């Protein structure tokens, strides 16, 4: 809280955090697409998809 | 000089006193486009019957050599001999091919020829990739139209034939109004006409069947992928010009601009072809060539290539099609000047080779469409008259944003989808 309850020290640090975290999500999405690229997407049949690929 | 007389059958002759051989032949205006998917391969079977062991033996006893050629628009049967014996070739052609066909269509001979042709077609379909890829390109370009039937015939259809199909085809297509009698080498036109007149040499009545559908081009592709082969073979083409088009020679020159390339010959790496500047660095291909093929109803303009770089196919196709794009907008005069002389030498060897069989085939196939044979000299002036504006006008019509046909086999997994290739036919920067 930065104090004894929710007051000025709370909101003023909640906003500066709110501007930061989306830049962390954007960095985790980059790491999220890095783990998606090693093996690729799946298909609804649940079987191998390496036989028929399109760009 | 080329001399043609319409008396009797259309008789064409090209005299060359220097040659030590003479060819006499018959060229028919029917080909693999005159047959249907159920008797496909009847022309090849007729060819192999004319080339059978007994017929060839009786021919070679007199001292004669037999040639047969099957194509989309004509069938050629040629007898070649020494200049003194040119009259004997007519006698053999009359006695064997024309007058009687019962002996050649016996049961045992037909079965043996059928089994040999089946073996040949079976070997072709599995162990000859660059040519069967071109055959599939034809079959996918002109599908459901006469021009797409393979000239050798399919394996499944060749089994169903009997002698009845052969004799029916002979009745329907071997006619006086469909035939040209050709003479090449050391023979005179007057002597040839006199020799024909002494005999009857009548083929049949006439009125060959007329096809109900004219050949049409469809943008399409066929992929025959096989991962047990070491390379990938690819043939790509667009619609071209037919025979008797005003833009025939412009088409051949535009083809000659890009030419052919072999990676292992040291000289062909120094050619003025600018395309090589993009290919040579990463060894994209082993060989390529460019073609402008013309038929009676339509044509094909494109290239064919083979490569072991199975991971860089799209780069090869991309660079080739960007070189094609350059024709419409920014072709330069030096390119055309080099192309003129390269084409003239290219046409020069084709029409002026020593072997008279090629001359006979060309003259017979030419007079069956044009009605006369263009001279070598008049060919050059049209070649020399070609300018940059003509090349741009032809390219803006025939290959700018036009449908394509593709056929490939082997490790063609790197070959991208159809649309990605189709989009490369324009630049989008112009
Ligand atoms: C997500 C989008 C993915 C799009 C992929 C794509 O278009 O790839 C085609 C294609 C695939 O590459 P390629 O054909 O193998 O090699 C490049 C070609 O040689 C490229 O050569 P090109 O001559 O075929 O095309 C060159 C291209 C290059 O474009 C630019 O440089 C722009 O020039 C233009 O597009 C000029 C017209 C631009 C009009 C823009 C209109 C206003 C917006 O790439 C391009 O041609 C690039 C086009 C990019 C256009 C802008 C895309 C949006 C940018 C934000
Ligand atoms: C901004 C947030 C996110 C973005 C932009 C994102 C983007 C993507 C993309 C582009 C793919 C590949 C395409 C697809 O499968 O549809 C993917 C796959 C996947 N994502 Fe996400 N994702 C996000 C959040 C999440 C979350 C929150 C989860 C799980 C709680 C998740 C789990 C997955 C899984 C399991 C796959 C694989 C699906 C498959 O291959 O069938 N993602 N993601």
């Amino acid at each position: 809280w930065g104090g004894f309850s929710v007051s000025n020290p709370t909101i003023q640090r909640f906003f500066a955090l709110h501007y930061l975290v989306p830049f962390i999500i954007a960095a985790m999405v980059i790491m999220h697409l890095m783990a998606l690229h090693i093996h690729g997407s799946s298909n609804p049949l649940g079987i191998t998809g390496n036989l028929d690929r399109i760009p | 000089e080329v001399t043609q007389l319409s008396n009797g059958i259309v008789v064409a002759t090209e005299h060359n006193p220097s040659a030590h051989t003479a060819s006499v032949g018959v060229v028919f205006g029917s080909g693999a486009a005159n047959e249907n998917p159920y008797n496909n391969g009847v022309s090849n079977l007729w060819k192999n019957i004319f080339l059978s062991k007994e017929n060839s033996a009786v021919a070679a006893k007199e001292g004669l050599a037999l040639s047969s050629n099957i194509s989309r628009d004509f069938q050629s049967y040629i007898v070649s001999s020494l200049p003194g014996s040119t009259d004997k070739s007519l006698d053999f052609l009359n006695q064997s091919f024309i007058q009687q066909k019962a002996n050649l269509l016996s049961s045992s001979n037909f079965e043996a020829t059928k089994k040999s042709v089946l073996k040949q077609v079976q070997d072709f379909e599995e162990n000859d990739h660059p040519n069967r890829v071109l055959e599939h390109l034809h079959s996918t370009a002109f599908q459901n139209t006469p021009l797409s039937l393979p000239t050798r015939g399919t394996l499944e259809s060749l089994e169903n034939l009997v002698v009845a199909d052969l004799e029916s085809f002979a009745n329907n297509h071997f006619l006086n109004s469909n035939a040209v009698v050709v003479g090449t080498g050391n023979i005179k036109h007057e002597d040839l006409v006199n020799s024909i007149e002494s005999k009857n040499l009548s083929l049949q009545t006439g009125t060959k069947p007329v096809l109900k559908k004219k050949a049409a081009f469809l943008g399409s592709e066929v992929r025959l992928r096989d991962d047990t082969l070491p390379k990938a073979w690819i043939s790509l083409a667009v619609e071209g010009e037919p025979v008797n088009s005003p833009n025939y020679f412009v088409a051949k020159l535009a083809a000659q601009i890009f030419g052919s390339y072999n990676a292992f010959e040291p000289a062909s790496r120094l050619q003025g072809i600018k395309l090589l500047d993009n290919i040579q660095e990463y060894q994209l291909c082993d060989n390529f060539n460019h073609f402008s093929l013309s038929y009676k109803d339509s044509g094909l303009w494109g290239f064919s290539t083979a490569t072991r770089n199975v991971t860089m196919i799209d780069d090869l196709i991309h660079f080739t099609l960007k070189q094609w794009n350059r024709l419409t907008i920014s072709v330069t005069d030096t390119e055309v000047e080099r192309a003129k002389s390269l084409l003239k030498l290219q046409l020069g060897q084709l029409y002026e080779s020593g072997n008279p069989v090629n001359d006979a085939n060309l003259l017979g196939a030419e007079v069956l469409i044009k009605g006369s044979k263009l001279s070598l000299g008049e060919a050059f002036k049209k070649i020399d008259a070609i300018t940059v504006k003509d090349v741009k006008a032809w390219a803006g019509k025939r290959l700018w944003d036009q449908d394509i046909a593709i056929a490939g086999t082997g490790q063609i997994e790197g070959l991208l989808d159809y649309m990605r290739i189709r989009s490369d036919m324009s630049m989008m920067r112009w």
